[PDB]
């Protein structure tokens, strides 16, 4: 009953993330509220990497090193890492994205859980789960924001023939 | 018959104009082949409306659209060159002209207006058949006008479709301001007389030499006006090799019925020009026109905007494959 | 129907004359190209040229040139293959074909 | 229509004229 | 459990049509595919509305009167039509697609049934439902074709400057 | 240091090089105000690219690549105006150039590869002072260099890169090629002395003015080459307002520096257009300047090539907006 | 760096000579 469960509610995040391959920026918070949700954190921040270093913007923009930190090494070692304690602190899930081959394209991680003592290692196929769906969207949103930037250029140029 | 007529200005005149970007028009190597009718006529709204003339002389949406329509169904669809398409591909090239070329800013709204009206109407009703041929077969045309007959004739069209109801795009402007934009267009559709751009460039190649040619002058300015209209008038010369190559295969053919005729009712030869069996002396007879009439003036209008000068670029460069051809 | 009709079969002299007629009925030759092909006993249909029944201008293949001479007349709807010098060699099916000069060579019409 | 007839034979070989 | 089963199924089909919104043609073809096995159809055409007309290219390309036979019906009255006996034909199921307000924006046609003598009055509720995500995904994918053609035209000039 | 130099190396030549139409430096009124460093850097890869000379002349990506970074390490970047994005500005208007005002046409493939190379260098570590300060300050390099002092400078500099390992991006050509190449390069540099310009402008004024100017003219060519530098060295004034705003911004912070030094070290007073003071003056000082420089320049250059009018046009727009802002 | 010395003044004025 709960398995059957998470699936029309992954069902319905494909579906809502799917609708925002507009705005990476728009889809980057949508990841952000159902990653939250699905495993009910107080808190997710996403870090995309940007060559070598970890970029969460979520607005400003926070730069740091590819592979520092908690970010840093699941981005590095591309497998996901759960904490009980991690020494209003706690627990904190984090997860990597990689794209179609298996490439690490971006990390989350969630923060303390509600009503819980830590992650439920359900809460980590659920959100390895959730995690596909990142990866499969970031991946061709981005993809789709090059385009959309290049071809502008391209006509800025035009319009002045 | 008239009723595909009317639902083309239901869908046309409420249609989005798309940019003059996404219309690639603002480019000398612009092609038309693969547009649509509706979508051409599109171009030309975008055409008065980025040169202001929409918005200057409270033309109404409805009003223009009517018009350009008009024009359009005024063009011969079995005639092979001088259909819709040659007015179409001349005013964007006009509008090109204005824009990249940058001369709009040469030059009054009223003048704006004038060429674009005539670029587009320049050649109505045309017949595909020379001023030429129409006088020696004593056409009642030839009898009704004295020289530049046909170009009289384009004219005494545009002029009727303005009148007509619900066409009068120019409505709005001041009686003064009617009476003299019909004055430029006159004398600019009789301008694209081959005959008056020869009997006339002579003086216009000279003030361009001696640099001395001046805009500000006001006769300076309309013999340049005809010079201008003539360059767009046959812009299509100044293509990428593959239109050139295709446009010129229409002019051909035109021609070539044009000679038929001349020998079946007038049983005279034909110039070799629109002699059908002479076919393979065609990339000469390009090549010596070319020479004779075209590079001549594209590189004057350079002389006077620099950023001209694609449209000179483009037609030494077809010269140069005429040439080669014309050796087989 | 459109129709070419061809004169009788004829039976010269080597070193003679001959002059074959093809007439039009049901139409009009003006805005055709009347072409002439020649078909020898036990060979294929060999093309000998055309003519512009409209300008009287004609087009013969070198194998030909001296020994055909093509000529029409649209009023009576009729074109002309003249042979002169014949010889053996020269003896065939003659045919008159016709196609619309601006095609670039279907040929719709026979004889 | 009157031009030089020196003009005259280019200005008929192309349509002008 | 068949019920739970035809959402396995839709969120499957919901994740393969929205893997091709690149092409309208691919696209148009995953509709018919999927429509096909979903419904167990012999055979599915599209037609996508095309002002005042049907345009099931679906390869050649078949124009035909936007309200003209079963497509035109359906087409023009934006709702369902299933048929027992038609009169290798039989029966056909044929839906409207409509975008986002209601708008039928093409129509697809199952036609005879595998293994039956029509189309479940179920097949109807999961044709509706599937073509929700057929509307939805059509919508965008030529919406964003549009875009394409026109920003390459755009440079296409451009790159003349 | 030498390790962000390097691994700049890694990172810009394993990127692809976007098209030119995706950089826009195709157009006369591009802008660099957002591109990276390592965008610019890639603009001119595209530059060579489409200019043939990275197929003509055997260049390997991994050389020039080393060599582009290393000019751009040569500008200084506490200097206002005559930093890399001068360098890369004009070299971007060169390019424009020769493809949109089509000139590449005009000329040979070792000119236009000379003209690129001399155009990216023409300022090589320009310590943000003119040729006048330098002589009236008794700098080390006035005793080095006789006329043209900055501008000779500059060409050393250039030719320490072209000679540096890995750098040798005209390893590929003959030593006759290079022999040449080189002497053309040392020409056009030099042309971007002002004094050099206006000593030799007048000559090139007259052969436009009476239509007798004509490139195949071994002498007229090489004359016209020094004029095209002087146009695309200072196209800067021939932007958009916004941008012609802000880098006008620029030259006016590096000369008040300047006029500071003038009366810190040398104790003389400035020209008003160096000294900060008179700030207020700075449109007029700009009118006057591109009246005696510039529009005399730019009409000169579409009389030869008309496709070039962009750079006539948006040079008397800003006159135009810097008369206006002159009078308050 | 000599010119007519009428020009001068406009030369020094702007950056030149
Ligand atoms: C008869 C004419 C002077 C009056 N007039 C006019 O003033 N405008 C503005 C038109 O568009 C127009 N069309 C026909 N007559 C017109
Ligand atoms: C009036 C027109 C047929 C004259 N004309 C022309 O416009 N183009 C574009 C040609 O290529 C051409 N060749 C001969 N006449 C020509
Ligand atoms: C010393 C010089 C003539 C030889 N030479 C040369 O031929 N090419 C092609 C170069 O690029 C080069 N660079 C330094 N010397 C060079
Ligand atoms: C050498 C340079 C500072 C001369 N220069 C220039 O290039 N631009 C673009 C100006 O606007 C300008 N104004 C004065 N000097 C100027």
């Amino acid at each position: 009953q709960k398995l059957k469960c998470e699936c029309q509610a992954l069902l319905q995040v494909a579906k809502n993330l799917f609708t925002h391959l507009d705005d990476v920026s728009v889809l980057l918070q949508e990841i952000i509220t159902e990653a939250r949700n699905l495993s009910n954190a107080e808190i997710c921040s996403v870090f995309l990497l940007d060559q070598n270093e970890l970029v969460a913007k979520v607005s400003y923009e926070i730069r740091i090193p590819a592979d520092q930190g908690i970010a840093g090494h699941v981005a590095t070692t591309g497998q996901i890492l759960n904490i009980p304690d991690a020494y209003r602190t706690r627990n904190i899930l984090c997860f990597p994205i990689k794209n179609e081959n298996q490439e690490v394209i971006g990390v989350a991680e969630l923060v303390n859980k509600i009503n819980g003592p830590w992650f439920s290692k359900f809460d980590e196929d659920l959100a390895t789960a959730f995690s596909i769906y990142c990866g499969i969207s970031i991946a061709h949103s981005l993809l789709y924001k090059k385009v959309n930037e290049a071809q502008y250029r391209s006509h800025l140029a035009n319009e002045m023939m | 018959s008239h009723m595909e007529e009317t639902r083309e200005l239901q869908s046309l005149a409420a249609a989005v104009v798309p940019s003059a970007q996404t219309l690639k028009i603002t480019d000398f190597s612009f092609s038309d082949f693969e547009l649509s009718d509706l979508e051409t006529a599109l171009c030309t709204i975008r055409m008065f409306t980025d040169l202001n003339l929409v918005q200057n002389f409270q033309m109404k949406h409805e009003v223009l659209c009517r018009w350009i329509l008009s024009v359009k169904k005024n063009y011969r669809k079995n005639v092979a060159y001088h259909n819709w398409r040659h007015a179409f591909n001349t005013a964007q090239c006009m509008f090109a002209a204005l824009k990249a070329g940058k001369i709009q800013n040469k030059l009054t709204d009223l003048e704006i207006l004038a060429l674009l009206i005539a670029a587009l109407s320049h050649d109505l009703d045309h017949r595909g058949v020379n001023n030429s041929y129409i006088q020696r077969s004593e056409h009642p045309l030839a009898q009704l006008y004295c020289h530049s007959i046909m170009e009289h004739h384009h004219f005494d069209q545009c002029l009727m479709i303005l009148n007509s109801p619900g066409n009068q795009i120019l409505s709005g402007l001041s009686i003064e301001e009617y009476k003299t934009t019909l004055k430029i267009i006159k004398q600019a559709i009789l301008a694209t007389d081959l005959a008056l751009y020869i009997k006339r460039r002579g003086e216009f190649f000279e003030l361009i030499r001696k640099n001395q040619f001046n805009l500000e002058d006001p006769h300076q300015k309309e013999l340049f006006l005809a010079m201008l209209m003539t360059a767009c008038d046959l812009s299509a010369i100044t293509k990428p090799w593959p239109i050139q190559q295709r446009i010129a295969e229409l002019v051909a053919t035109e021609f070539w019925e044009q000679g038929d005729l001349e020998r079946t009712v007038l049983q005279q030869q034909p110039i070799p020009m629109m002699d059908r069996n002479k076919r393979d002396e065609l990339p000469k007879l390009q090549v010596g026109f070319i020479d004779f009439v075209c590079t001549q003036l594209y590189e004057a209008l350079t002389h006077v905007s620099e950023d001209c000068f694609p449209l000179l670029d483009g037609c030494r460069k077809n010269r140069q494959k005429w040439q080669a051809l014309a050796e087989q | 129907e459109v129709q070419l009709q061809q004169s009788g079969a004829e039976v010269v002299r080597s070193g003679a004359s001959v002059k074959l007629s093809c007439t039009a009925s049901g139409f009009n030759i003006k805005d055709y190209y009347i072409h002439w092909v020649k078909q020898r006993p036990e060979k294929g249909l060999e093309w000998i040229g055309w003519i512009d029944p409209e300008i009287g201008d004609t087009e013969y293949v070198p194998k030909f040139q001296g020994k055909a001479t093509m000529t029409a007349d649209t009023s009576s709807n009729t074109a002309y293959l003249q042979l002169s010098s014949l010889t053996s060699e020269d003896t065939a099916v003659y045919y008159c074909n016709a196609g619309h000069d601006y095609d670039r060579g279907r040929f719709p019409y026979w004889g | 229509e009157a031009f030089n007839h020196l003009e005259l034979h280019e200005l008929a070989q192309y349509g002008i004229i």
